[PDB]
């Protein structure tokens, strides 16, 4: 809920600026953000066939998109991230998919995890 | 048919898509160019106010003429680039009918490809790439250099261009160019001190450069104001036309179900 | 009585305003305006612009080239290409320019090329007199 | 008559070589956006 | 519906093609005599 | 509902496009209609598979475009817009293919290109290896050989 | 399905036209949608077959380029593309005519225009002796000696 | 086919951004009036004549009358060039140059 609310309001502001595309250049610094945005969250929907993701890694990736340490990187790279972090925080961070998994939720604490985890991945990311 | 109606569906909704971007774009575009143009309109007022007060009036006898139309490498606009080809076919006739010899010059590529067809003896030279980047000093800079290195010693000019008076409203005006022997003739210059013939040439070729500056920051203004209503006016008739078929699309549809069904109970009621 | 214009291509200094003296740098000299100052039209060479307002104040700028125009009726019209405020320029680029332009000029062997070097020599030569 | 028009140039190109030395000039700040506002683009045919 | 301008075969694909046409040829031209 | 109901019977539907068959290019196969049920990286490879997706996403992305051609023209579109319209006419040309049976039809002579053949060629024209050729040097050719040297002709005789 | 299998019995048709009929033009008869089978210079004189397919393909150009100009408004055209269209336009104009059946609840008298005149009036039309004249003279009237009467009375 | 080859190529390409001029010759050359069907022979000598630029130096709107004006010189003082084309089926290098040489006289006094 919390991470798809937010993902939701953005993907359909992008759809309505989307047909602006192609000239977004030419456009506003709110339009191309909503451009940028969208564009990410876009790379960030798609999916390997016959490879279904746990929940609590959907939410990891979608808190990714949504919070904006995504909106520095390019677009054909989105994927190729998001396969990379994807494998980091199984290995080196189990015990906060755990214990989201286990709580169903993002507490505070397991909201700053995330924050923290993320940027430092970002930070050292290729 | 169904299918075509579709496919006009689709297209007049693609279309209708595209000039409303255009529009946006235009807009986006607009807002700089006329941001841009006050102290543009500054610089190139404060450049011809010598003329204004010393009263400047040009040769009535002199032989050759130099006529520059400001345009750009863009259509979409609507009456921009056939304002300025009217006006100078107009003034060419004019002028050649009182003996003149007129040579044109037409900064941006439309002007040029509406008058190379009928007036392409009297052409001298022409400028590109004028449109999608706003016009700078620079661009003013050449253009008055290759006027200059081109050897071709005019006695009187004038430039059109189309100056710009609000959103909606543009008016193709135009303006005077002197040589150096008519500013350096006129009686009403004997009171400007410190003044040869060589200080005169520099400032005439500056004042060339500052007019064709003022008349492109005119003109882009004028262009994008005018390429914004037209793809407002697209986007307009693209909806009136995708009103119109849709309706025609759902008679179609419901006249081919219905031509389906009758087909069916026919094909029942004949065992 | 002396209403004042400077302006750039796409920036405006002066409108109208009401100085009372412009220190400008004509072709063919440096020369002070006030009112009713004899009306000319020069161009101008690169150099310093210092405008006296009514109360004391002055403000200077580097101006590059362009016109210069003092009327009968005490108006001044200041046209410069390139006009710009001397906290925007640096002094060691203007010296290193200005090495590089000597350099290239007694490499130089044409009388054209060379008249080009010689202009951005004396340009380099007023941007370091006029920074310190 | 300055050393320059002897040699065949003009007040333009005098103008061009000037304002673009004072750009050169620019503390770099400021030069990008100097460079962008002031250069052509036209292409003469 | 992308590419439905030109799918439809108007006024506007007949258009676009000549276009598209046009600028490719000049380019192919462009590009032969720098080869 | 005839071929609507023979689709679902088939382990790899090529369609045949009249708009391309009008393209002059044959065969008239529709590469964004066309289907394989081995089209899966896990069974001719990622390289394979990478080439086949990256060729129907730039020809997707070419259909797209010309919409914003057909409004403005094709002198008002980015670089980068412009370099996959050129492209993807490109890959376009060089999936026409000269077939043996169709000498008298064509006039050129038959070709049977080999897989890795086809996928390095097609690798090469995504890449940008080819951005100075013509387009009309892939049409109606072999391999990427083929499209070498009759741009090299080309060049000679244009 | 009756319409279309009347179409095979006749030697001339003239078909009328809902949309020519809202344009005010009366006849309604539609130019690019009536045949006649002595449409053929061996029959009708190589004058009359000329003007008649001139007119013909000037309509269908125009008709072409409707689409553009109602989108793309008619400041999108070239020179000759203009001049296509405005000549169509005074020719669909001159095509119109007042009928003395038409009289009662018009007003306008009606006009029997020989068939010479006729084609002189639309060789005069293609030729482009009227493109100074405004379209609107030639709207219901009779021959071109009462169109170029009618412009000098609208100026 | 020697003929109707390079002609299907040329309008395929006129087509394509509708050369431009080749192209409207072709088209206006292949119209053609009502009960007047052409010899093959005849029908290749204005194909070639139409192909080979011998058109483009004439606008449009003559091109009808030159091919009628053609065919009468042709069929007049050169039927040894037709009997050639319909006995042999095809040109030859010979006939080739002879029609050209016809062709061009023809144009140069059209």
């Amino acid at each position: 809920k919390q991470v798809a609310g937010t993902m939701k309001l953005e993907l359909a502001q992008y759809r309505e600026v989307a047909a602006f595309a192609q000239f977004g250049s030419d456009l506003d610094a709110a339009t191309q953000q909503l451009l940028s945005r969208g564009v990410r969250l876009t790379e960030l929907l798609k999916q390997g066939q016959y490879s279904p993701m746990a929940i609590e890694e959907q939410v990891a990736v979608i808190y990714a998109g949504v919070r904006g340490y995504l909106d520095k990187l390019e677009p054909s790279k989105i994927t190729k991230f998001e396969n990379a972090f994807l494998s980091h925080v199984v290995s080196q961070h189990q015990a906060l998919l755990g214990t989201i998994r286990a709580d169903g939720k993002i507490s505070e604490q397991s909201d700053a995890k995330l924050k923290e985890i993320v940027t430092n991945f970002l930070a050292g990311f290729e | 048919t169904l299918k075509d109606i579709t496919r006009r569906l689709k297209s007049i909704k693609n279309i209708q898509k595209i000039t409303k971007s255009m529009k946006m774009v235009a807009a986006a575009k607009y807002a700089r160019a006329e941001r841009e143009l006050k102290p543009a309109r500054i610089y190139g007022l404060g450049s011809l106010a010598l003329y204004e007060k010393a009263d400047i009036k040009g040769p009535e006898d002199k032989k050759k003429h130099l006529l520059i139309g400001v345009s750009s490498d863009r259509g979409l606009c609507g009456a921009i680039h056939s304002s300025i080809a009217k006006q100078m076919k107009s003034e060419v006739a004019t002028l050649t009918a009182a003996g003149k010899e007129v040579m044109l010059v037409g900064i941006g590529d439309k002007i040029r490809g509406i008058l190379y067809r009928t007036h392409s003896d009297q052409f001298l030279v022409a400028f590109k790439e004028v449109g999608r980047k706003p016009p700078t000093f620079g661009d003013a800079s050449v253009i008055a250099l290759e006027l200059l290195n081109s050897g071709y010693e005019f006695d009187e000019g004038s430039i059109i261009f189309n100056k710009f008076r609000s959103v909606i409203s543009y008016k193709t005006e135009e303006k005077p160019i002197f040589s150096l022997n008519t500013v350096a003739s006129a009686d009403s210059m004997s009171i400007y001190d410190d003044i040869d013939a060589d200080v005169l040439q520099n400032y005439q070729e500056y004042n060339l450069a500052n007019i064709i500056y003022y008349s492109l920051k005119e003109s882009t203004t004028s262009e994008q104001s005018a390429r914004m209503t037209a793809m407002d006016n697209a986007s307009k008739n693209a909806s009136e036309m995708i009103d119109k078929l849709t309706l025609t699309f759902n008679r179609t549809r419901q006249a081919v179900i219905t031509k389906e069904l009758i087909e069916i109970i026919s094909g029942a009621a004949a065992l | 009585q002396m209403s004042f214009t400077f302006a750039s291509p796409t920036q405006v200094f002066f409108n109208g305003a009401n100085v009372r003296q412009v220190d400008v740098p004509t072709l063919t000299g440096a020369f002070g305006i006030l009112a009713a100052h004899v009306p000319t039209l020069q161009v101008l060479r690169p150099g310093l612009v210092v405008v006296h307002a009514e109360d004391g104040t002055t403000s200077k700028y580097f101006v590059s080239s362009g016109s210069i125009a003092v009327n009968a009726d005490s108006s001044v019209q200041l046209l410069a290409e390139e006009a710009v405020t001397l906290d925007m320029l640096d002094l060691g680029a203007a010296k290193a320019n200005l090495e590089k332009a000597q350099a290239e000029l007694v490499g130089t062997a044409d009388e054209a090329t060379r008249a080009e070097i010689q202009i951005r020599i004396e340009a380099n030569e007023a941007l370091v007199k006029a920074l310190e | 008559v300055a050393y320059w028009r002897q040699a065949g140039l003009s007040y333009i190109r005098y103008s061009q070589i000037c304002a673009k030395a004072v750009r050169d000039a620019l503390k770099t700040e400021f030069k990008a956006n100097a460079e962008k506002t002031s250069g052509s683009n036209v292409k003469i045919v | 519906g992308a590419g439905s301008i030109r799918e439809a075969g108007g006024a506007f694909g007949k258009r676009e093609q000549a276009e598209e046409e046009r600028y490719f040829r000049a380019q192919s031209r462009e590009q032969l005599a720098a080869l | 509902p005839a071929p609507a109901t023979t689709f679902a019977h088939l382990d790899a539907t090529t369609v045949l496009s009249r708009a391309i068959a009008e393209l002059g290019i044959y065969p008239a196969v529709d590469p964004l209609d066309s289907t394989s049920r081995i089209m899966d990286p896990n069974i001719v490879g990622s390289e394979h598979y990478d080439v086949a997706r990256g060729v129907q996403k730039i020809l997707q992305d070419y259909k797209s475009l010309q919409d914003i051609i057909a409004i403005l023209g094709m002198d008002e579109l980015s670089e980068e817009d412009k370099l996959t319209v050129s492209r993807a006419r490109k890959i376009q040309r060089f999936l026409s293919q000269p077939f043996q049976v169709a000498e008298v039809f064509t006039g050129h002579m038959g070709k049977l290109v080999p897989l890795k053949e086809t996928i390095k060629g097609f690798q090469q024209i995504l890449a940008g290896e080819y951005d100075h050729l013509p387009e009309q040097a892939f049409y109606m050719v072999g391999p990427i050989e083929e499209a070498v040297a009759k741009a090299d002709k080309l060049a000679e005789e244009h």
